[PDB]
């Protein structure tokens, strides 16, 4: 209060000038490798291997979106809801007034397709001397380089090439969840409205 | 004796020359709790910007409106409610994407309320007492709007004129 | 019910069976303990503990009538407490 | 300093420097008069007359906190009796 | 087998299993901790103390959204009486269609809420699902700036000093007149501004709170001094809670008793209540000195606090130093008391329901009890152990002497052996006599003369009911005669209320007494005796004794000395604590069960049953355990199941668990080393499973590991039992 | 590994030495008592804690005294 | 009943106050 110190002296900040310069995401980079190792060396977190990964699942998402839209304006996708008596009480969502609502059959399917794929990716993850690119970093390996705002316009089936895609796919989703929310529609809905009409027809 | 703005009291022992605004205004002796000046001095800067950009905003939005309805409503508080959250929401995330990397900054650097922020070069080739001059004219501007908004806030929500 | 607050009038039910009881844990600790400070000084008092001297016993025993008068002649001539040959603890 | 105290009385810094230096001369009679009051006070806003919403009388009640007072006055008074005050 | 326990190079050395176990229980005692310094002590206590208390916000938080979310909060507002209220929903893979069906309430199904969070809310003025859902955002926000806080004060330039830490002065002026006066200054504005309206059917929200007027005068009177006419117009005895049917203006009156509607306090009652504490904390906070010259320096008045004959010794001289440089004083003088705070919550929350509806939710009354009840005694348990850790770790015998003579505290460890004696005396004379008298009338009501039993009448305790007011034991003494000055003083301020609720039947409010009340009484007394017992000796006993007058060199929890001298079991000062742990559980037990007992006879309307049964053991085995036992062991049968299932299974998990924990505690090691070996070699000498070895070698648990972990399944099994007990007895005996 | 302290209470009766399993404590020549012996620790690395040197001990409160600390393959009695 | 809006966004809230404990877990070290 005044007849001591509250912090001691031995106790201060040091600016740290190892990051000089070092736009924010070689200091956010820096900071987060410096401050969770075991992780970013695994290529955990904002790593240019998780980036890409991630990029890939977006890409093949909008795939999977494009494909759910379609099936669900085609008649496919399975009508009703979820046998209670032959899949237990788990698959009861509510009970209004003598009537159990279940699980949507839809729903159910499309978890098992995401089931499917979610299994291959597991596989692949525990598969890794095995396959072309492992899911994450070896002890030693070090992380492929950040591509910067604007990666290296090469195009073809090319590092740089899916990188970009990646990104631009990820950006979709995201503006495309951002769109859903403030204005209140079906993610469907949101999809539909982007392609003028011919997803839903 | 020491302090300009209470010529009868002495100012805390860490109120002295450097860090422009200096007027051993500290009767509480809250600087002698903190272990340096740095990160209250960033903390009354960053008050003293976002004051003066709400002492603006306030005047502004009660003379000037942008083209849409969403933004026509003249009471500032009420404008904090009629205005959709997406806008709001933008503004909150705009903020915050600023203030994680300062966060990163300034609990650590020796003047945190220095953030790089100059495109248009207005303190390039300026003199250290000219820069000195400068920082006490922010300063003294920004704890002027600090008072000036806190009214503004308080005798709308007391009487609900925004102005005057 | 009893009522034992204290009072005289219902005072059969807890008060003179208080009396009656303290007596006679009075009487069986006076003859113990005189028991035990007179074998106390023997040669082997420890022997005198499983085996009984059943003379001394007796003469002990029938002689705790006296017990509140025997205490409160024995507390006045400082016989009844130690004062510091007790042993204690290291803290 | 050294408030610690083996002898008969505690020495006068025990009563803070504003009662260190009153005379028990002082001290007592005041402490005494203090006492008087507050039971007065307490009696007549107790006791005497039944305490009621529309009678609470500050005066009675910041009188009766004399009495909690006036023990610690007089306490004062004996502590510069004893210590020659 | 390395890096776990990295506060510890001793146990990451450890080759077995028991760097594991130890790494566990070894991760809070910082001071123990390798390359450890106190600077680093008290800021790693003070972020987590601020991560705990992000913690028990976010849990409050959680609360809050699922009442909001699965509850049936607005139903039962508009019917308090009959709706049950819903504390979340469940969604079990396991459950059959039956199970759905019978936990099935409205939607979904769901547990019933026994935390009383619906009265709670509800009386503070919350209706709605969207002021529940606030609440929780609010303390989600509260918990991320502890969070934040406790990141930032482990930062360099805001990690405080010791300075600042032992800086006595300041906390206890901020604790006291902020913490306490100011908390109850802002919860008397929330009370008046908001719950109060809101009880007369006005709704002020974070909308109209700023132009509602709490009282129609509106800070006139406060101003003014006309403190009276915040008085005036008090709600009436029609008035129905939430509405404005037969309320009044008043925000801080005098009422005592309850409301004639909800069987609660006032509303304004406890307005007044908390401004007056809070006058009052405000003012003590201004006691200690800071920086402006005035105030009091609490080591001048602990060191001038000496008799002058002299029977304390020094006195307090040398108290300042020892509870400044110690944490364990502190935190044992905290903990008991929060163990006293949190048994006055448990003793009048039953006897003067301070929330709406909440004394007609009897589950909810007993379970409330139970736990708070069961928390105080594991808080007391804890303040005892950690004085003997003092005594152990922190207590220095230079700084609590002067010149030979010793101080208040020294001299406890002088008649120590007086104070252990004398415990010990009032233990064994409850103890024979307690079970003497309530065996003479097992014997005797067994025989068939039941007019033969030794009932006491508790005059003593009647003897205060009636100096409160109470006409029913015929004394005439303080309150219950109209001519006593005690009477004729408040006849115009709170008598009326006060006289009105204590001589009703209905309440709780001092509940009749009778021979049971008497011997229940000396039982928990008994109890409480033999649990202090154990802690003082293994307190006092901490430093050293004549078996081992070097205990302190082995610290506080050591399994033993060896078997020599005669043998040395459960020697150390942590054994005492391990063994008074299970007298708190019983002490904690015998209360619940009266409490419990009593309750549930007067709920019933039997109340016979226990002024009779209650006086002998078998009348309580028979009575409440027997009896009441029925409803919840039929949760599930051959037949079918009930909404009580679920107590049912925790009854026999409970059951389970309290005797694993008998295995922990009768078995004791050496005898589960060997077994192991011989696993070992079996693993180590089987094909297909060579191929598979451990890092760490299995091992025994330890000594003083397998004492905690019996008492932790005594413990829990213990609890669970008792829970599922009276929950599942209440609810299906009452409806 | 434990911890194995020996005081100068020590008489030389060797009853620690030869009750030690591990062959942890061993006389070494003195002149603080009539034997001229006293007994040391110099194999600490053995000790298991069977705390049998310190039953066989005849001074008031012991000569040696036992204090455990931390554990290994050796202190634990570990044939695995 | 409470809409999708608010309990997604106090699980947006949840997830900031998650990131904020393993800040201060991290911080109280290993
Ligand atoms: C649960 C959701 C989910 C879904 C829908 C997918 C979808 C996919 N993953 Mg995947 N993955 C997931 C979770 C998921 N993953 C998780 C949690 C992990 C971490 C264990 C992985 C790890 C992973 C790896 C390592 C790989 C995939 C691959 C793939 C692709 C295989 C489809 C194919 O053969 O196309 C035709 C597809 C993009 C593979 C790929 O890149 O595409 C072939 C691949 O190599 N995933
Ligand atoms: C910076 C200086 C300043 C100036 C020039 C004014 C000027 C004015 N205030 Mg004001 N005010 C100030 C600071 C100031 N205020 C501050 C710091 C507070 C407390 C946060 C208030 C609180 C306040 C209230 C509550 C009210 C005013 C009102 C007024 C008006 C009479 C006038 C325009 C009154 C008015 O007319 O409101 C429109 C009124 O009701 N003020
Ligand atoms: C007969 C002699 C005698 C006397 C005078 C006392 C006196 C006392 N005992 Mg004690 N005690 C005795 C025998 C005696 N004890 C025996 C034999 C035992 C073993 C069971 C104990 C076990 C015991 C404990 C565990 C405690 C005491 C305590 C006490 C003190 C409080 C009184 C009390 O709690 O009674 C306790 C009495 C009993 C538990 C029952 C005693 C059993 C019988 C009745 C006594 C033996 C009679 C003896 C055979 C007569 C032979 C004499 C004859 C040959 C002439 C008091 C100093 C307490 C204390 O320290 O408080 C200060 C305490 O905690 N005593
Ligand atoms: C006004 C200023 C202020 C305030 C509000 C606080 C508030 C707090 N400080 Mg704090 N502090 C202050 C100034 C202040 N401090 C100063 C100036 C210093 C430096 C000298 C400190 C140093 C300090 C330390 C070192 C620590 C705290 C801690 C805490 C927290 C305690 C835990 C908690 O939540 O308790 C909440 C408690 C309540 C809301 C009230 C409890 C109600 C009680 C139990 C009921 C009692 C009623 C009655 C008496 C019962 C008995 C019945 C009667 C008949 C006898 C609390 C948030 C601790 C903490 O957790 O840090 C994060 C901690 O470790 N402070
Ligand atoms: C001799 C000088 C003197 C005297 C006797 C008073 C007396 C009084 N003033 Mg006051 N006042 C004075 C000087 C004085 N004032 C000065 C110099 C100023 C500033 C220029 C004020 C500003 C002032 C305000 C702003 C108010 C008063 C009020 C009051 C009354 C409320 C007292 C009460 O019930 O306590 C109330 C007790 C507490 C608040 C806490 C205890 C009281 C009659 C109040 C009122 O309404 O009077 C009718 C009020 O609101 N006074
Ligand atoms: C706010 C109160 C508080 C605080 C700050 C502390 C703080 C401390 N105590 Mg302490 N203690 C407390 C209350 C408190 N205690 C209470 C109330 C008791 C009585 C029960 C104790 C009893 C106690 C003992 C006996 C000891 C400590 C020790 C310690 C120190 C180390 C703690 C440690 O290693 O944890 C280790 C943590 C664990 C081993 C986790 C145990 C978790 C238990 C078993 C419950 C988990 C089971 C859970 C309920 C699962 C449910 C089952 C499901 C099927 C329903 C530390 C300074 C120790 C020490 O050395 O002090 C110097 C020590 O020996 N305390
Ligand atoms: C029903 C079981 C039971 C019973 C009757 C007792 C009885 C007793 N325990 Mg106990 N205890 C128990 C279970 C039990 N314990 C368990 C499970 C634990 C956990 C390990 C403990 C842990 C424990 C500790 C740590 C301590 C006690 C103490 C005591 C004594 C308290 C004084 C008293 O009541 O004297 C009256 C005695 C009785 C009513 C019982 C014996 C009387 C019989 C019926 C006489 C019959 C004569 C023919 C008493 C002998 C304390 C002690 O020794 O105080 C002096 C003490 O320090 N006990
Ligand atoms: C926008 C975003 C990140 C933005 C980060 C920002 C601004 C960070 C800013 C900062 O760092 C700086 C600059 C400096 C720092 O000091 C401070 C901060 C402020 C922290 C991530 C989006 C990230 C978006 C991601 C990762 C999207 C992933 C999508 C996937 C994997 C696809 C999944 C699917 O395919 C399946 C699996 C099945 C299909 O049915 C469904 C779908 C959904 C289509
Ligand atoms: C890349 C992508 C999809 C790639 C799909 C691939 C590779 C599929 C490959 C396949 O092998 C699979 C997987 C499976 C096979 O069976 C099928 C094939 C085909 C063989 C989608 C991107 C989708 C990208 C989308 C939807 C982008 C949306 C962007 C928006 C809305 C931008 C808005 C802004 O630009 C404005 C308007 C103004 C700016 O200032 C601000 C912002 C916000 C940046
Ligand atoms: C906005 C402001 C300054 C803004 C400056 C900016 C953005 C400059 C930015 C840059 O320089 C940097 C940073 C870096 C450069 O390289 C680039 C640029 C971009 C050039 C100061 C306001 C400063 C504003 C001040 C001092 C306001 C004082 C207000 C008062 C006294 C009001 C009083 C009243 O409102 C009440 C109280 C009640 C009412 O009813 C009555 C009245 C009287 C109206
Ligand atoms: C071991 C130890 C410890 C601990 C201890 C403890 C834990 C204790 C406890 C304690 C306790 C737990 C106590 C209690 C107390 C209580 C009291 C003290 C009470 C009182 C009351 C009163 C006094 C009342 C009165 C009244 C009446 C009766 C009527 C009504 C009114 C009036 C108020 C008047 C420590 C750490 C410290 C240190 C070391 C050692
Ligand atoms: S423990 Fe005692 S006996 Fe066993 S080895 Fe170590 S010293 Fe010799």
């Amino acid at each position: 209060g005044t007849p001591f110190d509250t912090v001691s002296k031995d106790e201060l900040a040091v600016e740290n000038k190892a990051m000089a310069g070092k736009s924010v995401f070689e200091r956010a980079m820096a900071d987060f490798n410096g401050r969770y190792p075991a992780v970013a060396a695994l290529g955990l977190g904002p790593s240019a291997k998780a980036e890409r990964w991630n990029g890939r699942h977006a890409m093949f998402g909008w795939i999977v979106l494009l494909a759910t839209g379609y099936a669900q304006a085609h008649g496919l996708l399975p009508e009703g809801g979820m046998d209670a008596k032959e899949w237990g009480t788990w698959v009861i969502v509510s009970t209004t007034n003598g009537e159990q609502v279940t699980i949507p059959a839809a729903r159910a399917a499309i978890a098992i397709g995401h089931l499917h794929f979610g299994a291959v990716g597991v596989f692949a993850a525990y598969s890794k001397n095995s396959v072309k690119d492992r899911l994450l970093l070896e002890p030693g390996e070090k992380d492929e380089a950040p591509a910067g705002l604007f990666p290296a316009l090469r195009p073809g089936l090319t590092k740089e090439a899916e990188m970009l895609n990646g990104r631009v796919a990820m950006l979709g989703l995201v503006a495309l969840v951002a769109v859903s929310a403030a204005t209140g529609q079906d993610i469907l809905s949101v999809i539909d409205q982007g392609l003028g009409g011919l997803l839903l027809k | 004796a020491q302090s300009k703005a209470l010529p009868f009291l002495k100012a805390p022992a860490k109120l002295d020359g450097s860090l422009a605004g200096d007027f051993g205004f500290d009767p509480m002796g809250i600087s002698d709790q903190v272990a340096n000046l740095k990160y209250v001095r960033a903390a009354e800067l960053k008050h003293c910007r976002v004051a003066m950009l709400g002492f603006l905003g306030w005047v502004v939005q009660q003379y000037v409106h942008l083209p849409g309805e969403i933004y026509a409503e003249s009471n500032p508080l009420k404008a904090l409610t009629s205005v959709p959250l997406l806008s709001q929401i933008q503004i909150f995330l705009f903020i915050g994407a600023i203030e994680l990397a300062t966060l990163d900054q300034t609990y650590t650097a020796d003047k945190p309320w220095d953030l790089g922020f100059d495109p248009l070069n207005f303190s390039k080739g300026k003199s250290e007492q000219q820069m000195k001059d400068l920082e006490v004219k922010e300063l003294k501007n920004g704890r002027v709007a600090m008072i000036a908004i806190m009214g503004l806030i308080a005798q709308t929500l007391y009487t609900g004129v925004p102005l005057f | 019910h009893l009522i034992t607050d204290g009072r005289w009038s219902h005072g059969s039910e807890f008060l003179l069976p208080s009396i009656l009881f303290l007596y006679i844990s009075g009487w069986i600790g006076w003859v113990g303990r005189k028991y035990i400070r007179t074998v106390g000084q023997t040669s082997n008092p420890t022997e005198k503990e499983i085996i009984i001297d059943v003379p001394l016993a007796i003469s002990i025993m029938t002689s705790g009538f006296l017990w509140p008068f025997a205490a409160w002649q024995e507390f006045l001539s400082g016989d009844l407490i130690a004062s510091d040959e007790t042993i204690t603890t290291s803290p | 300093e050294s408030t610690y105290w083996e002898g008969k009385a505690p020495p006068s810094v025990v009563l803070g420097p504003f009662l260190s230096k009153i005379p028990s001369g002082v001290l007592g009679p005041a402490s005494l008069v203090a006492l008087i009051v507050g039971s007065y006070c307490t009696h007549e806003s107790n006791i005497f007359n039944t305490l009621t919403v529309d009678t609470i009388y500050p005066a009675y009640v910041l009188g009766s906190f004399l009495t909690p007072i006036s023990w610690g006055l007089h306490v004062a008074a004996w502590i510069q009796k004893m210590n020659k005050a | 087998v390395y890096k776990f326990p990295k506060f510890s190079k001793a146990l990451a050395e450890d080759p077995s299993t028991r760097r594991i176990w130890y790494g566990i229980a070894t991760a809070h005692d910082f001071e123990s901790h390798d390359a450890m310094t106190e600077s680093k002590l008290y800021q790693k206590i003070f972020a987590s103390h601020f991560g705990h208390i992000a913690i028990i916000f976010l849990w409050t938080a959680g609360n809050l959204f699922h009442v909001a979310w699965q509850g049936n909060f607005e139903a039962w507002i508009l019917n308090p009486l009959k709706v049950r209220p819903i504390a979340h929903a469940i969604w079990d893979p396991h459950f059959g269609q039956a199970a759905y069906k019978a936990f099935l309430k409205t939607s979904s199904p769901a547990n019933l809420a026994l935390s009383g969070v619906y009265e709670w809310w509800y009386t503070i003025g919350m209706r709605t699902n969207n002021d529940l859902y606030q609440g929780s955002f609010f303390l989600i926000l509260l918990s991320s700036l502890l969070l934040f806080a406790g990141w930032l004060h482990l930062q360099p330039s805001f990690r405080p000093s010791l300075d600042w830490f032992k800086a006595n002065e300041y906390r206890l002026n901020h604790h006291l007149s902020g913490l306490f006066g100011v908390s109850s200054l802002a919860w008397t504005g929330h009370l008046v501004h908001v719950a109060i309206p809101e009880s007369r059917g006005i709704h002020v929200g974070w909308d109209n709170f700023l132009t509602v007027l709490p009282h129609p005068e509106g800070l006139t009177p406060f101003f003014s001094g006309n403190w009276k006419a915040y008085a005036q117009n008090p709600d009436t005895a029609s008035h129905i809670f939430g509405s404005g049917e037969g309320s009044g203006t008043a925000i801080l009156t005098f009422l005592g008793g309850f409301h004639p509607q909800t069987k609660s306090l006032w509303l304004t009652d406890m307005a007044h209540h908390h401004l007056a504490i809070a006058v009052l904390f405000i003012v003590a906070g201004h006691m200690y000195r800071t920086n402006w010259l005035i105030g009091h320096q609490m080591k001048l008045i602990l060191e001038a606090h000496r008799p002058p004959g002299g029977r304390l010794g020094i006195g307090h001289i040398g108290l300042y130093e020892t509870i400044t440089n110690s944490l364990h004083f502190q935190l044992g003088l905290a903990l008991a008391a929060l163990g006293v705070a949190t048994s006055l919550t448990a003793q009048h929350m039953y006897a003067l329901p301070p929330y709406a509806f909440l004394a007609s939710n009897f589950p909810t009354q007993a379970a409330l009890y139970t736990h708070h009840q069961y928390i105080a005694g594991f808080l007391m348990v804890g303040a005892f152990a950690h004085g003997a850790i003092f005594f152990v770790r922190d207590y220095d015998p230079a700084v609590n002497t002067r010149n030979g003579e010793k101080n208040v505290l020294a001299r406890m460890l002088e008649h120590k052996e007086a104070i252990i004696s004398h415990l010990s005396w009032v233990s064994l004379f409850l103890g024979f006599h307690t079970l003497g008298i309530y065996v003479h009338n097992d014997v005797v009501v067994a025989f068939g003369q039941p007019e033969k039993q030794i009932l006491v009448e508790p005059l003593f305790a009647e003897w205060i009911q009636a100096a409160s007011g109470k006409t029913l034991y015929n004394f005439d003494l303080l309150l219950a005669s109209s001519n006593s000055p005690a009477s004729v003083a408040s006849s115009q301020l709170w008598l009326p209320g006060w006289l009105s609720a204590i001589n009703d039947g209905k309440n709780s409010l001092f509940l009749p007494i009778g021979p049971g009340d008497f011997l229940v009484h000396h039982a928990i007394a008994l109890g409480l005796h033999t649990t202090t017992l154990i802690l003082v000796k293994g307190a006092l006993d901490a430093r050293g004794s004549k078996l081992m007058p070097d205990k302190k060199d082995f610290g506080y929890s050591f399994p033993c000395d060896g078997p020599g001298r005669g043998g040395t079991c459960d020697i150390s000062a942590w054994d005492a604590f391990y063994l008074a742990m299970f007298w708190m559980l019983n002490t904690i037990g015998w209360v619940t069960f009266y409490w419990h007992w009593k309750h549930l006879t007067l709920w019933q309307g039997n109340q016979v049953q226990f002024n009779e049964s209650s006086n002998y053991i078998m009348g309580w085995l028979r009575d409440y355990l027997w009896l009441n036992s029925s409803p919840l062991i039929n949760g599930y049968n051959p037949f079918g199941m009930n909404s009580l299932s679920v107590w049912a299974w925790m009854f026999l998990f409970g059951h389970l668990v309290w005797a694993t924990g008998f295995m922990f505690l009768i078995s004791w090691r050496g005898y589960w080393q060997e077994l192991i070996e011989t696993i070992v070699w079996a693993h180590e000498r089987t094909p297909l499973a060579n191929l598979v070895r451990w890092k760490d070698k299995p091992v025994a648990l330890s000594i003083v590991q397998a004492r905690l972990v019996g008492l932790a399944h005594f413990t829990i099994g213990y609890v669970l039992t008792y829970a599922a007990f009276v929950i599942a007895s209440t609810i299906g005996k009452l409806g | 590994s434990h911890t194995v302290k020996i005081y100068d209470t020590c008489i030389g009766c060797t009853q620690c030495v030869r009750a030690c399993p591990t062959d942890v404590l061993e006389m070494v020549p003195w002149d603080g008592c009539k034997a001229g012996q006293i007994a040391s620790a110099p194999r600490t690395e053995d000790c298991v804690g069977c705390k049998r040197c310190e039953t066989a001990c005849p001074t008031d409160f012991l000569s040696v005294r036992v204090y455990l600390g931390g554990e290994t393959t050796r202190s634990l009695g570990l044939a695995y | 009943m409470i809409y999708d809006s608010q309990v997604y966004i106090a699980l947006v809230i949840a997830v900031v106050a998650s990131v904020l404990a393993i800040r201060l877990g991290a911080t109280l070290y290993n």
